[PDB]
């Protein structure tokens, strides 16, 4: 093929301008995103029954939706939690690579036939079926500067005037208000309500028959009498629309005549659906707007269209409105773009000095130059065709193939310019005898490279998918590597490179070039001088080998094991727990104090504190909050102290000091679906009806038994709510009948006063709006106030609640978890320091095998994925092992000669890992597909060396120390030239400090000292490598 | 509160015995209560902790504490069938006609969960059979409306 | 025709006629499933100590190994060869004229005494300044 | 039933309308509120895309939007189903 | 175009003194003048 | 009685069941056996 | 309509490139397809 | 798929008879497909 370029440039023109333009169309029309769909399709069943305790919500909700979630294909697990709030999260989690649609509407359809199964609350609110996802693309506070607004009010603009607008914006997938829009809220007087003969259920009565839709009809409507002239539609009574007309609801008139309003007996407001969450940014009311982005949409473009939507309604916003940015990833995309970019672009600089200083002609040069950016053009276009997306794992991907694209540019070029040299020919007729060397070698390379990262793409789970992403685009760069050094760059060195005289090697020039040549020389006679030495004595360095192997399979176990590196995204995590028990008020004097820290202590570093009490982490009551902290830009946070590591231990050290609330900070992970490396996620099921009690006790004797073996097990923690103090109110059935009270009635006066009863629909400026009825909160507060209640019984009497009711306390559970239709307790941990994560899987397995007759276990979410990741890891390796075997025996036409090419595996990796060891990082999934990068690229300049040696013994009939050392000396300078681009391209990742280095780092680190050693070791080692095989065999 | 005081309630609610042991020797609060007005013998006589009572009741603990709806801890032993635990308290001097807010005795929840063996120890205490509660119910009402034929028969 | 994309056409029409049928029809539970004609296997469950029942054994299996099993993928279909236990009250017409009362009065008292109710909370949200308790409300619940 | 076009589409239209957001490939959507109490939404997709597809995510963003509508349209039933502007054939019936 | 249409306004005072329902004021209203559903019946085989 | 659904394979569906009868196993009640008096992936398992 | 216009001027434009390419490919020359894509217009012309 | 020999009818109702009148035209055919037996073997119905 390279030789039908060669006579034929011009096409091969026409290929480069072809992959360009494809690659150029494809970079317009290519999704950007921070990370592509890593985690498996999850759906979140969100339902909610108001004034309903945990049980409640269990018993007649949880339990219900479970049974029926039956003949729904690719489910792995079903995890739920029912809590005291009256909220329950069905979760399904489906098989990686389901249609999330099918999955969505599978799910769904289920629901829907289970609904009439649902209490008449729960059907009323509704139940939501959404795609569980914490990606958010952005969250878009909402602020009041001047104090005029309450958190009710700006919720309520936010959902009227600026949701629409926000989920009609390009690229807006889905818009979550994080706050409720307004409610005709009835606060309630039992003092009132008993002194005109009356109860909530009255007030309910009233407000449905007075506030409702009537359908009336037609005048003159079909079929009519002949001779009709008028057609109207006839409207009678329609919905409320302000405060006034609720308080003029009739609820009864006395026998004096005058009348009795609901303004008489309730104070009617304005407010909020939901009063358990109290959101505050710096101090003053907010709320927000999580918007996330669609499928197959460009986060940069989307972003700067939603800033370009929330300016256009800045002239309609009331006083004080001001729009802040909490939270938002798209500086952090738009930084890890533009440092691949400059990567990219530094590496043919750095490419371009490389070439001239050595080869010292701007017509070699320029072919580098050209086919770099065609290859990597062509790259965009295959990713385009296979359905990714421009993302953090896909960008860095490139730049750990530049080594690999820079390095096919260089051997074609430098072997034609040695040709010349060495022989005198003409541009053209050098170009088809270099060639002719090289391409068979080219094209076993490309199997050989292929083994390696396709594999990689075969893994599953979450893991599988962050490896696909490497896998595809460093096979997919590669390949057009080849693919170009086979087509167009044969067609470049044949028509632009100068011809070059037989004899002369650059030495007879004057000057530093001429220095630098006759420098070059003497250094390439002295490494022939010292690999002839070496090939003497190769028993040394077969032990001194085998010490290298040693030192690698001990920093391998000596380094911490991870995922994705956590980097500074500018956000970090502030838990807030108080006693189980603690008031709202008591949790907003903690939250104070909170942010008071952050904008006092840290003010140089932090820019806002979003302090959200009552946030639905850790069952969502009065005694949980968080303080999302959002900080300045990396810039203005310069050193090692001004990082969120720092911040967050500095923070968790100075919260110790509050009594009676754990507060403690912590940092986001850099993918929120992932969790934790080296932990585990454990399921305390209860497979024989034991009961919450029995369930309870069977956690504590397994987490006593965690405790006492600290060597293997840490942290093991549970990931739940414990049992709180509840006040059980019964209901005498005999005094209740006695008396004439209904329990119905009963009921409902408890429910709707210290519960909250949703009435109907109301239409408030044109919006459909909830109406609740609730007690004043002076009203029910103390259990004193159940007395102060009173129902009127059939005979017309007001009976109040203390005399057909006794109460008294006992413990229940505010949040009850449920694992496969089952009751459960998640148990979290991780594994301590030096074991690893199967074997603190396989004490909790045997710490479980103890525990009471009933109790039952099982792995889920990074555990149960762990499980089947870790079988498939054997495997693979194996596979790439023998495929790599295969095409190195097929290309050398030899099953020994191979072992010479595989034997420079730990001549990279000693590097790395001395590289990381000495730096502190950790063997991330960077680290790893940065090490088959430089395995890669050490078995790419092993090939060369070994295929020009076999040659030369074959064709030319040389011995085996000759024609290894000619083998050596010809691939020096290819070899020198691009380990020098390649550590000096990754050298700014090492040093980068600032925005997004926590990826820089790994891929930079893991790279560059793979290099150094990769290339000082194999120039010495492979001539020892292919003697002593030969030898052998 | 107390730091010390809040810990020993969270040990008498667990059952760590060692923790309990720990904190007597180094003065928490025995009379320490929550929210709702529950000390450590409180929670020790709820989840069934015979030790940890017998701890706490050496320590000099209120044997009859009530909480903010006249609950004492003999009422939560007899309720929840801790047969020890009754017997350990009715000997430190617990009042076994104790009335909570609803007039409710030790014996009306021990007859309402069917403990034979809890309700012969209160009887056997001087616990008044004839004892009624806000509704003018005794122990043998209640006995009689739930089916206990062998508790009717000692009542 | 896609079986997924099948079931999902059939279901939306379903939904239409669904409120148009009886309250008694919609509280049992309509199902819609696209299994096979034929039985792929039947999974029989017998006590070798004979200390469990008929009756009991076809219990046990719908209350702890029937729900798993339909949602296992692959199963379009799950026949329970028995039947779930269920409270029966077993009326006797001689003892309800006795007392003048009839069925309607059962199920009246039934639906009003098992009941679970949304009690509510103790000083819950909005709350009173200076509320220094908060405790959920527990009124009536399911008969066990 | 008997609700106004301003009422049908302050309560039913505008509910569904604001959850039609990000769903794939869609071109426009034009919907209608009559004086009866009808509500038509009709949301064009792009050439090419599968109409089966489509039909399921509108039916899962339609489920957001079910539990904000009154429960006089919930006992009607909402219908997703796939739709064609003209009439291939009008077949009459006589008696002669 | 825009329609005329008649607007009914029905007294909640006026019908409580007279001890009318409202729920029946809205029936008789809804039935008589736009046609009220009330259950099905079976024509020659055939539910209508 | 177990139906396939509808294109499932029938061996995979059948191995999944075993292995989710296989956690239940061990919380049954004194006595409880799992039989297996119709199966028609044995013969599909064999004949290949 | 409107998108069968705002996509004519790009359709025209890709495909005399790729003729022109495609000429520069087979008859190996830069002379040769700039020669004969010179006869668009005498085509176009009639077409109007 | 079938049983090679087996079919399987349908008597439709189509004019809103009745139950009582299909099952009467069930049973004439059933009558006349026993009166070819050289033809029809084992024609019977599959319901109650
Ligand atoms: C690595 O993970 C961490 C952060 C992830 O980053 C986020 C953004 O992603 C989260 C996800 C994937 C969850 O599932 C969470 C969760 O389940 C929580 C809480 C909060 O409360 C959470 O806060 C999260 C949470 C995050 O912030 N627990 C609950 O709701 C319940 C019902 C009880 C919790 C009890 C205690 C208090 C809790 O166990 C505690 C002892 C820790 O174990 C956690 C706070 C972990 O902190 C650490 C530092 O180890 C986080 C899971
Ligand atoms: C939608 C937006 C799209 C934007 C992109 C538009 C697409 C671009 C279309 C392709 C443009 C290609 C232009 C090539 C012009 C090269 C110079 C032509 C000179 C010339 O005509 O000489 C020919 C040969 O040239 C020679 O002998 C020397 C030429 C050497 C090979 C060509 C090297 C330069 C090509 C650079 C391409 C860069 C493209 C960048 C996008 C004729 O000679 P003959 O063969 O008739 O001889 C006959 C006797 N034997
Ligand atoms: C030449 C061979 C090497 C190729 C390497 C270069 C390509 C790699 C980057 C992929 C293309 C980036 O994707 C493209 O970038 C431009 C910026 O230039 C983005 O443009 C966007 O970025 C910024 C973000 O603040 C906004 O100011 C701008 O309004 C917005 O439209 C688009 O999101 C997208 O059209
Ligand atoms: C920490 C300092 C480390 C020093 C630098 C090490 C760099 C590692 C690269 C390998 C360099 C090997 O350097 C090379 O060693 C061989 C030994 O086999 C020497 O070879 C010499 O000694 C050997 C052993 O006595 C003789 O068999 C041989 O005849 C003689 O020429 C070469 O003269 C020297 O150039
Ligand atoms: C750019 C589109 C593909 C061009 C294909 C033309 C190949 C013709 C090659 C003819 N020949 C081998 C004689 O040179
Ligand atoms: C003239 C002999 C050239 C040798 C060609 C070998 C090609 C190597 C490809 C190996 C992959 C199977
Ligand atoms: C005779 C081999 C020609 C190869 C042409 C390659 C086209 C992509
Ligand atoms: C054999 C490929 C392994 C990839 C890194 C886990």
């Amino acid at each position: 093929m390279p030789n039908f370029f060669i006579d034929r440039p011009i096409f091969a023109w026409v290929i480069a301008i072809i992959i360009m333009l494809a690659g150029g169309l494809a970079i317009l029309k290519l999704p950007v995103a921070q990370y592509p769909t890593i985690a498996p399709p999850a759906v979140t069943i969100s339902a909610s029954y108001p004034g309903a305790d945990a049980k409640t919500v269990q018993d007649t909700v949880t339990q219900v939706i479970e049974q029926n979630m039956n003949g729904i294909d690719n489910l792995m697990y079903m995890s739920s939690n029912s809590d005291s709030t009256g909220t329950v999260q069905i979760t399904l989690t489906f098989e990686s690579g389901t249609d999330a649609d099918i999955a969505q509407v599978q799910v769904q359809n289920k629901l829907q036939l289970a609904m009439p199964l649902l209490p008449q609350e729960v059907q009323q609110q509704g139940v939501s079926v959404e795609k569980s996802s914490s990606s958010f693309l952005m969250v878009v506070g909402v602020i009041n500067t001047d104090g005029t607004m309450t958190q009710e009010d700006i919720s309520d603009y936010v959902a009227a005037n600026m949701k629409d607008a926000i989920s009609r914006t390009s690229g807006v997938g889905d818009v979550q208000l994080f706050g409720s829009q307004y409610a005709m809220r009835i606060w309630m007087n039992p003092n009132e309500l008993n002194k005109f003969q009356l109860t909530p259920v009255d007030v309910i009565t009233a407000i449905k028959a007075q506030n409702a839709q009537v359908a009336a009809g037609q005048l003159g409507g079909t079929p009519p009498v002949k001779g009709q002239q008028l057609n109207a539609s006839i409207i009678a009574q329609t919905r409320l629309t302000s405060t006034e007309e609720f308080g003029k609801i009739l609820l009864k008139v006395n026998q004096d005549g005058s009348r009795v309003l609901l303004r008489d007996v309730a104070k009617i407001e304005l407010g909020g659906e939901n009063y358990d969450i109290i959101a505050e940014f710096n101090g003053q009311p907010a709320s927000g707007l999580g918007i996330k982005l669609a499928t197959g949409a460009n986060a940069l473009d989307t972003a700067a269209a939603i800033r370009a939507e929330l300016a256009k309604m800045e002239p309609f916003f009331p006083s004080g409105l001001k729009i802040v940015y909490p939270y938002d990833t798209t500086p952090f995309v738009k930084i890890s773009i533009h440092e691949v970019v400059k990567t990219l672009v530094e590496a043919i600089i750095l490419v371009f000095l490389v070439m001239y200083l050595f080869l010292q002609n701007f017509r070699a040069t320029l072919i580098p130059t050209i086919a770099v950016p065609v290859v990597l053009l062509g790259t965009f276009a295959v990713l385009a065709a296979f359905g990714f997306s421009i993302n953090t794992l896909t960008m860095f991907g490139m730049v750990l193939a530049i080594g690999l694209l820079v390095d096919d540019a260089i051997v074609v070029v430098e072997n034609v310019e040695r040709v010349m040299a060495e022989e005198g020919l003409p541009p053209k007729e050098a170009t088809r005898k270099s060639m002719g060397q090289i391409q068979g070698a080219l094209v076993g390379i490309a199997m050989v490279l292929s083994a390696v990262f396709v594999p990689m793409a075969f893994f599953g789970g979450s893991t599988g998918a962050i490896y696909r992403q490497f896998s595809i685009t460093i096979v997919s760069a590669m390949a057009l590597s080849v693919l170009v050094a086979l087509i167009l760059t044969p067609a470049l060195c044949a028509t632009m490179l100068k011809p070059i005289a037989k004899g002369d090697h650059g030495e007879g020039k004057k000057g530093f070039f001429g220095w630098f040549n006759r420098m070059f020389e003497k250094s390439t006679h002295h490494y022939t001088d010292s690999v002839g030495g070496i090939l003497r004595s190769t028993g040394r360095y077969l032990v001194l080998y085998l010490i290298i192997v040693v030192g690698m399979a001990y920093l391998f176990v000596r380094l911490p094991s991870s995922f994705l590196p956590d980097e500074d995204q500018g956000v970090f995590m502030t838990m807030v727990q108080l006693p189980a028990g603690a008031t709202q008020e008591r949790t907003q004097k903690v939250l104070n104090e909170v942010t008071h820290y952050y904008l006092t202590k840290e003010k140089n570093n932090v820019e806002s504190v979003f302090a959200v009490n009552g946030f639905p982490f850790a069952g969502r009551g009065q005694n949980t909050g968080i303080a999302f902290v959002s900080l300045k830009d990396w810039a203005d946070r310069p050193g090692e102290e001004n990082k969120v590591e720092a911040i967050t231990m500095r923070a968790t050290r100075a919260f110790s000091q509050i009594k009676d609330a754990m507060v403690f900070a912590f940092n986001l992970p850099a993918i929120v679906e992932l969790g934790t490396a080296t932990g585990f996620d454990f399921e305390l099921i209860d497979q024989a009806g034991l009961g919450h009690e029995k369930l309870t006790q069977a956690r504590n004797q397994l987490l006593a038994e965690a405790a006492k073996h600290p060597d293997m097990l840490t942290s093991v923690r549970p990931n739940g709510l414990e049992d709180t103090p509840q006040f059980k109110i019964d209901i005498d059935q005999e005094k209740a009948q006695a008396l004439g009270v209904s329990i119905n009635d009963i009921n409902t006066t408890l429910g709707a006063a210290w519960g909250g009863s949703y009435v109907n629909d109301f239409i408030d400026r044109g919006r459909v709006k909830k109406v609740y009825v609730m007690s004043e909160a002076k009203y029910r507060m103390l259990p004193d106030d159940i007395g102060d209640w009173y129902v009127r019984a059939a005979d017309g009497q007001m009976v109040p609640f203390s005399a057909f009711s006794s109460s008294r306390w006992e413990y229940g559970s505010p949040r009850l978890e449920r694992y496969n239709g089952l009751p459960s307790m998640e148990i979290l941990g991780q594994a301590a320091p030096g074991k690893s994560t199967g074997e603190a899987m396989e004490l909790m397995e045997q710490l479980a095998s103890k525990l009471p007759t009933g109790v039952g276990y099982d792995w889920t979410g990074m555990s149960y994925q762990e499980r089947l990741s870790g079988n498939q890891a054997p495997s693979l390796y194996a596979i790439s092992l023998i495929v790599v075997f295969l095409c190195l025996a097929a290309l050398y036409e030899s099953w020994s000669i191979p072992f010479s090419v595989m034997l420079v595996v730990p001549l990279g990796v000693i590097g790395a890992l001395l590289a990381a060891t000495f730096r502190g990082l950790t063997n991330d999934v960077y680290f790893q597909v940065g090490l088959l990068t430089t395995i890669g690229l050490s078995a790419k300049n092993a090939i060369l060396i070994v295929e020009f040696a076999k040659d030369l013994m074959d064709k030319e009939g040389k011995g085996l120390i000759e024609a290894t050392l000619d083998a050596v000396r010809m691939r020096l300078r290819p070899i020198l030239m691009t380990s020098l681009a390649f550590i000096l391209g990754v050298m700014p990742l090492v040093i980068s400090t600032g925005a997004g280095s926590g990826a820089q780092n790994a891929v930079g680190t893991g790279v560059m000292g793979g290099m150094v050693t990769a290339t000082v070791l194999a120039i010495f080692f492979v001539p020892v490598f292919f003697v002593v095989v030969r030898r052998r065999f | 509160g107390s730091d010390l005081g809040k810990k020993l309630l969270e040990a008498a609610r667990a059952g760590r015995d060692d923790e309990v042991r720990i904190l007597m020797a180094n003065g928490a609060d025995v009379n320490a209560a929550d929210v709702v007005g529950w000390t450590p013998l409180h929670l020790a006589a709820y989840w069934g902790h015979l030790e940890i009572v017998e701890v706490l009741l050496k320590n000099g603990a209120d044997v009859n504490a009530y909480d903010t709806l006249g609950s004492t801890p003999l009422h939560l032993a007899a309720h929840f069938g801790h047969l020890e635990i009754v017997e350990v308290l009715l000997k430190n001097g617990a009042d076994v006609n104790a009335k909570d807010d609803n007039g409710i005795t030790p014996l009306h929840l021990a007859a309402n969960r069917g403990h034979l063996e809890i309700v012969e120890v209160l009887l056997k205490y001087g616990a008044d059979v004839n004892a009624q509660d806000k509704f003018g119910k005794t122990a043998f009402d209640i006995s009689i409306n739930n089916g206990n034929e062998d508790l009717a028969e000692i009542l």
